[PDB]
DNA sequence: TTTTTTTTTTTTTTTTTTTTTTTTTT
DNA sequence: AAAAAAAAAAAAAAAAAAAAAAAAAA
């Protein structure tokens, strides 16, 4: 309908434009008769009738005379609407200061004249003075007066100097100073002042100042001069049941038109001075109380002695309208109950009892009925289905004929659990709900109470049955994967179709088709499932989309056989010929949906369910105690384990072994002990089923009803099974540590006291640990969406080249992730080059899915640049290509469709789920290397010089299948670019001490090595060969604390030996408390030592926060050869020189820290200096926004992954960039934008934008790494700040601003209660933005 | 079991009661808000927390589209935006629409 | 003479500020 | 060697999770 709100200061001609009258009388009502009084409070002529269309004095109560107004008492006849909206206003005689600037803290005024608060407060007040105009005086013109020394400048200066005292005061200083002129002035201070506190007030004062200048408004409306004032009814005076009249906002008019009343007479009168100050003193204070009751100091009281209440109160707090009427309310035509299954209906219906439906509907029911005429008034109609007459249910059928309705659960994680369903009328008092959709509710049927809701245009009606319907909802919008994945029962029974018992009725046969398959089983002639070869057809898709029927003979399960024909013709039989685990047919969806689309996925599941329930209940699944087995070998391996914890607790006794390390074996045996048992167990559970094949015996997988629920995946894991035949392992402690005495006993057979006592602490500990973590859970989700309600998707396509670069991941072991899954749905940035390199694999700007994905791996593409939101060049939005696919959608993402609450929303669900030396090479390839610095030591191997080393295993295709981060030194037996068979063992080193290895060779000289002062001479009791020892600084004296341990080599000549690339000497210095081995006249080989050198959630919770950790790995600010600065100054300080750029850079470092890089190494910014735990703001400013995004996306990844929950990384991609919308300027450049002023980044980028399309130059700028709640508190959507927390400073900035804020924005929408401009109101809103 | 259709507004602001003791009706969160927000069902929301827990025409009217069988609404604008704009304007703030 | 006002019969967290210490330049 | 600006670390102040009778003013 219309555009951004636009907010301002109000001003006296804009107020008595909005007012028609002033209230110049405080009466209110006649109290004598109801009638008001005249230019009161409640007045007619001012305001309007209080009746619909009747003239106070009673000339004209006829439509016909509408809008005319009557003589008798100048009433406007009109409907008393008109009193609702009708303002007023109040003349001041003297100006009016607002307390809101008075008391902003920064106060605008008091900063805006640069004055501070106190004195201001005290003018303001009347106790002092203000000079104005002061010019050539003793004076300053700033300067403020008192009364002696007003009394004083009026005995020196009575002539033309002028001091005025008051808001008038204030009124005269406000207009008589300049913006221009005081923008001049500080800008050229800025420029050459260095006074950081004086920068910074400054830019303040320029911002506010040069904001102002670019608002409209003018300094003076910040001082009031005319009051508007409510409409009545806005402030009603409700008569309670009784002669008594109690809103206060009546009351504090009542005073201040009684105080501007006696102020007025007395000015005529003209009282002196002193009584007109005081008269005006209270006058400020009326209104200040007003405004804002308590602001000021004590304030005034109501009803005994509690506070009243004021505009401010109405607008803050929880009570205030924001707070009050815009959060969670209540909803009519709305249920709630307990809900069942029925399986019998569809997942596109749902099931509602018959009496919801009746009370639900009964306006729609009202309206059938008088349609149809069985009671032409609604109180008869009401009567008639309050009673439950006959023909009232066929008009309940013939509404919900077609009329979907919402059905939603209390804990809405996730969007699914708002979903749209067509009701039937059942029987009862349960709400049957289809059990699938159930899965994705997560809501067991131990009583959850789930609530309906019904919408009422048919609009709303669209949205439901095209956008909430459980058809047009079937994959997850964290990722792709069906959330309809058959959940514990159905699955039972699938997996009792395919599966084969070796030799039982029909086995050994063959069959036409599935048809005669089925006749036979319930004929009871043949067995549910045996291998027998039976024709099948399949119809196959290749073609341009065309069937191709064939058909063939394939040996088969007779139940295998029969669940055949649920399968829509698309698919192939391969995908059913398997045992359908949960994953196989979560996967068989999978192909159902990407292959045939939906309708046809709809109705497979649909039949899925009813046959595998059918046949479950065929089945006769059952359990009993003798279903469970415990080994005998059980008995066996605890005597074993218990002989062997004696064995161990004797030796600790005997002494050879410490308590610590008696208890650790003793676990370590017991939990041997426990995977013995397990496998034990498994293997007779497995394939205990040995039986006769028809010949003598065979062993088969076993029928055992927990095995099938095990490996079937219904529930539970080998744990629990572990748990249910076996031991349950071992217990811990409260503390956390775990028991020495694992649970000798399982669950089948009887658990001691000890046992039971112990695994009630561990569960007891779960229990409210999971209580603790949902309610963390929720308050991070919370977090989570309100820092990300703004972003939309406004445009298709940024037009960017640039983008991520997407690779699989490995930690250090079996990739955990491949590239299929984090490129799949997403738009490429740049083409793929495959290794046929001229190869255009793929376009350059086209969406990846399944099909592309699967050219990608069996073409063997490694890594791909793709197109990301974070790279996208959007303003004030993101572009479709940058996002891609839309998850829960096949089609890429559509226009206006809203994204960062569903992103945080999906990111948060599984917030209750989470949780609160030397390698051996396995894969067989060619060795490569990155950050490659190496040698070849004395033995031959090859050892690393440089710390930041990887090794990579090229494998025979070419991929990197196998990465390792390779430490310092380590020992190789091969080399880079060359080949290693799998499973040899190249990759080892020592972790423990750092080495000294030499880059070269030569005599090893005492170069700057001073005994007993800086080293000391320690001998060893074992050999007797000893070694000098390097001391600390403190350790040492002073003398020998510059002296430096220096290890410089030299060749035979005792010349330096220069190092190749460079000409400095190999001079290894050493730091404090080294032991240096080798001593003089020792020529080394190269690669030779000289000295021997001494999370959960909470976890993701701070990394959003990106809080900073508790020692930092301190990386390199700039690229250059690292020298050593002043010592001991607090820190050690180091500096780096770039060896064309500026070295003066220094750096400060607490020493403790064990360093990594030596004096002499020429390194690349962003490079590691202290190992330890790795900020992102450091990432962002040396590496960049690429670095730190992948580095916070990897390890969130691998948090969830570790949990067992997949998310896509698109919407840690959207979080992170709200996240960091900030950024600071580094120079103006041409733009008037501040130096160090910080800005949103979006702005000063189209600001240097559209200044660089002109000849103009644009600006420098960095972007900021802003945590996500001090992200929220800076957004350029006040109304959201306004209800978030504050008004007072929100609403100040705004007016002084003057912002049109832009409809942009998400609860704002809500919170004015407009459309949101996301979804189908969006492109509404495009038409209004079409219109204007 | 418990629902409602139209009973009673609470005193302090026209919107349903809650419980069962008084013929209330069920609670809409915010994070049911945010879940609306998540699907681009826009008119669903803005009616179920405007008419369906306040502006005199709208739910009129459409007490009017139900009985005579239309399903449809006017959107228009809920009063509490003129409380709230108006309330500012007793302020000195000059707060407006726009084109 | 009547009505309104004044007086007598809770703890935790965060942020803002101020003081002291440390660094730098004269 | 000494003065002054800047840093940061501690402290505390602010925010958020009742009726009856007498005196004074109109
Ligand atoms: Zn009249
Ligand atoms: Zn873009």
């Amino acid at each position: 309908e219309f555009d951004a709100i636009k907010i301002a200061l109000a001003s006296p001609d804009m107020i008595r434009s909005w007012s028609f009258g002033e209230v110049k009388k405080p009466e209110t009502i006649n109290y004598r008769t109801f009638k008001p009084e005249r230019d009161g409070l409640f007045c007619a002529r001012i305001f309007g009738p209080v009746k619909d269309y009747e003239c106070l004095c009673g000339k004209y109560k006829r439509l016909k005379h509408r809008g005319v107004i009557c003589e008798k008492c100048g009433v406007e006849v009109t409907q008393t609407k008109v009193r609702r909206e009708r303002m007023g206003h109040i003349e001041l005689a003297s100006p009016t200061a607002h307390i809101w600037f008075l008391k902003s803290l920064p106060s605008r005024i008091g900063l805006l004249l640069d004055m501070p608060l106190r004195d201001i407060e005290r003018v303001l007040y009347f106790e002092s003075y203000v000079v104005i105009e002061g010019g050539m005086t003793n004076l300053e013109r700033q300067q403020i007066l008192t009364e002696e020394q007003y009394l004083d400048a009026l005995e020196e200066f009575g002539d033309e100097f002028d001091a005025k005292m008051g808001a008038e005061a204030i009124q005269a200083l406000l207009k008589s100073m300049d913006l221009e002129q005081e923008c001049e002035q500080l800008r050229e201070e800025l420029n050459e002042t260095n006074s950081e506190t004086k920068r910074k007030k400054l830019t303040k004062r320029i911002k506010l100042l040069e904001a102002f200048v670019q608002s409209g408004n003018k300094p003076e409306w910040m001082i009031l001069t005319v009051l508007p004032v409510l409409p009545p009814d806005l402030r009603p005076l409700v008569p309670l049941d009784g002669g008594r009249f109690a809103s206060d906002l009546n009351d504090l008019y009542r005073r201040v038109i009684n105080r501007n009343n006696r102020l007025k007479r007395l000015l005529d009168l003209a009282a002196p001075d002193i009584i007109v100050r005081n008269e005006k003193r209270m006058l400020q204070e009326a209104v200040d109380a007003l405004l804002d009751n308590g602001r000021r100091g004590r304030a005034i009281t109501g009803s005994n002695k509690r506070p009243l209440k004021s505009l401010a109160d109405m607008i803050k707090g929880k009570q205030g309208r924001f707070r009050q009427n815009l959060l969670g309310k209540r909803v009519d035509y709305s249920g709630r109950s307990v809900i069942t299954v029925g399986p019998y209906l569809r997942l596109h219906q749902c099931g509602l009892p018959k009496k919801m439906a009746l009370e639900l509907f009964k306006p729609f029911i009202y309206g059938k009925l008088e349609l149809r005429g069985l009671a032409t008034t609604i109180k008869a109609a009401k009567k008639m289905v309050e009673r439950e007459e006959a023909v009232v249910w066929d008009i309940l059928d013939e509404v919900i004929r077609e009329h979907p309705v919402l059905l939603n659960r209390a804990p809405t994680l996730h969007r699914l659990g708002i979903q749209a369903f067509e009701p039937v009328l059942i029987e009862g008092k349960a709400i049957q709900l289809h059990p699938l959709v159930c899965a994705a509710y997560n809501a067991d049927f131990d009583g959850d109470q789930m609530a309906v809701h019904v919408p009422l245009t048919l609009e709303a009606q669209l949205e439901a049955r095209a956008l909430m319907m459980s058809t047009n909802n079937i994959l997850s919008p964290a990722n792709g994967e069906p959330i309809i994945v058959p959940s514990q029962d159905v699955v039972l029974g699938l997996y009792y179709m395919t599966r084969d018992c070796v030799n039982a009725k029909g086995e050994g046969m063959v069959l036409t088709g599935p048809k005669e398959a089925e006749r036979l089983y319930r004929s009871g002639l043949a067995s549910l499932h045996a291998r027998v070869k039976v024709r099948i057809t399949e119809y196959e898709k290749d073609a341009n989309g065309e069937l191709v029927a064939k058909t063939s003979l394939k040996d088969t399960t007779v139940g295998r056989a029969i669940l055949w024909m649920i399968v829509p013709k698309g698919l192939p039989y391969s995908i059913v010929n398997q045992a359908l685990g949960k994953k196989a047919i979560s996967k068989m969806l999978n192909t159902c949906y990407r292959i045939l689309g939906l309708k046809p996925t709809v109705i497979f599941a649909d039949q899925i369910m009813y046959t595998g329930f059918a046949y479950a209940a065929r089945s006769g699944a059952s359990v009993g105690i003798d279903d469970m087995v415990i080994p005998e070998k059980k008995h066996e391996i605890i005597s074993e384990a218990e002989a062997e914890v004696a064995e161990i607790q004797e030796q600790f006794q005997s002494g050879l072994v410490t308590a610590g390390e008696r208890y650790n074996k003793v676990i370590d045996i017991w939990a041997a002990a426990n995977d013995r048992v397990s496998k034990a167990m498994m293997d007779n559970l497995q394939t205990e089923t040995v039986i006769n094949r028809d010949g003598q015996e065979e062993k088969q997988v076993s029928f055992n009803s927990i095995y099938m629920m095990a490996d079937s995946g219904a529930r539970g894991s080998a744990a629990q099974i572990r748990q249910l035949a076996g031991m349950r392992g071992l217990m811990a402690k409260p503390d956390g540590s775990i028991i020495e005495t694992p649970i000798t006993a399982n669950f089948r057979e009887g658990l001691n006291v000890l046992q039971y006592f112990i695994s009630t602490h561990g569960a007891r500990k779960g229990l409210a640990d999971t209580a603790l973590k949902t309610a963390n859970s929720g308050y991070l989700t919370r977090r989570l969406v309100d820092v990300a309600q703004d972003l939309v998707v406004t445009e298709d396509d940024c037009g960017t080249h640039e983008g991520i670069m997407m690779t699989p991941v490995i930690e250090g072991g079996d990739v955990k992730e491949p590239l299929r899954d984090r490129v799949l749905g997403r738009v490429t940035a740049e083409d793929v080059l495959k290794p046929g390199t001229a190869d255009i694999l793929v376009p350059r700007n086209t969406l990846l899915h399944e099909q592309w994905c699967d050219l990608l791996e069996e073409n063997s593409v490694d890594a791909v640049k793709v197109r990301s939101v974070v790279s996208c060049d959007t303003d004030f939005g993101v572009c479709a290509h940058c996002y891609g696919r839309d998850l829960a959608r096949g089609h890429i993402i559509n226009k206006g469709e809203a994204i960062g609450v569903i992103a945080a929303q999906s990111i948060g669900e599984p917030g209750t789920q989470l949780t609160m030396s030397s390698i051996q090479v396995k894969n067989k390839g060619s060795i490569k290397l990155s950050n490659v610095k190496s040698v070849v030591n004395s033995s031959g191997k090859l050892v690393i010089t440089s710390r930041n080393t990887e090794l990579k295993l090229i494998d025979e295709f070419g991929r990197t299948k196998e990465s390792y981060k390779v430490p310092y030194g380590a020992v190789l037996a091969k080399g880079d670019g060359e080949q290693v068979a799998g499973g040899e063992t190249v990759a080892n080193w020592d972790p423990h001490t750092m080495p000294v290895i030499t880059e070269v060779s030569g005599f090893v000289r005492f170069t700057d090595m001073i005994d007993g002062q800086t080293i000391t001479r320690q001998t060893d009791e074992l050999t007797g060969l000893s070694s000098l020892v390097v001391l600390d600084s403190a350790e040492r004296t002073a003398g020998g604390k510059d002296l430096r341990p220096a290890l410089k080599i030299v060749d035979a000549q005792g010349n330096d030996v220069l190092i190749p690339g460079t000409d400095m000497p190999a001079q290894y210095f050493l730091p404090g408390k080294a032991i240096v081995q080798l001593e003089d006249g020792v020529q080394i080989s190269s690669g030779d030592t000289l000295a021997r050198i001494p999370g959960g959630l909470p976890r993701v919770a701070d990394l959003f926060e990106a809080r900073r950790p508790k020692e930092p790995a301190i990386l390199a600010e700039i690229s250059g050869i690292v020298s050593f600065g002043k010592e001991t100054k607090g820190k050690r300080r180091l500096v780096i020189t770039p060896v064309d750029g500026s070295d003066p850079y220094e750096e400060m470092i607490p020493k403790w820290r064990q360093l990594n890089v030596f004096e002499g190494e020429r390194v690349e910014r962003g490079d590691v200096i202290s190992d330890g735990p790795e900020a992102p703001h450091d990432i962002l400013r040396l590496r960049g926004v690429h670095a730190v995004t992948r580095y916070i996306v990897n390890e969130v990844q691998d948090v969830y992954r570790l949990q067992g929950v997949k998310i896509n990384d698109k919407h840690i991609e959207v979080i992170v960039r709200q996240m960091l919308r900030k950024a600071t300027i580094v120079n103006a450049g041409s733009s008037d934008f501040l130096e160090g002023e910080q800005v949103e980044y979006s702005r000063v980028k189209i600001a240097n934008r559209e200044l660089e399309a002109n000849g103009k130059v644009g600006a420098t700028y960095s972007r900021d790494l802003l945590g996500i709640t001090k992200a929220s508190l800076a957004t350029e959507s006040f109304i959201s700040a306004a209800s978030f927390q504050e008004t007072t400073r929100v609403l100040t900035e705004a007016a002084v601003a003057g912002k049109r804020d832009e409809l942009r924005g998400l609860k704002e929408n809500v919170i004015v209660g407009r459309l949101i401009p996301a979804g189908t109101g969006y492109a509404y809103h495009q038409d209004a933005m079409r219109r204007r | 079991m418990h629902a409602r259709s139209t009973g009673s507004y609470s005193l302090v602001t026209q919107q349903p009661l809650g419980g069962k003791a008084q013929f209330g009706g069920q609670r809409f969160g915010e994070m049911e808000v945010w879940a609306l927000e998540a699907y681009g069902a826009a008119y669903t929301l803005q009616e179920m927390l405007t008419v369906k827990s306040d502006d005199v025409n709208g739910r009129t009217k459409m007490y009017k589209n139900i009985v005579d069988g239309n399903h449809q609404m006017e959107p228009g604008m809920p009063e509490s935006f003129n409380v709230l704009l108006k309330e500012i304007r007793s302020l000195g703030i000059n707060i407006e629409l726009e084109d």
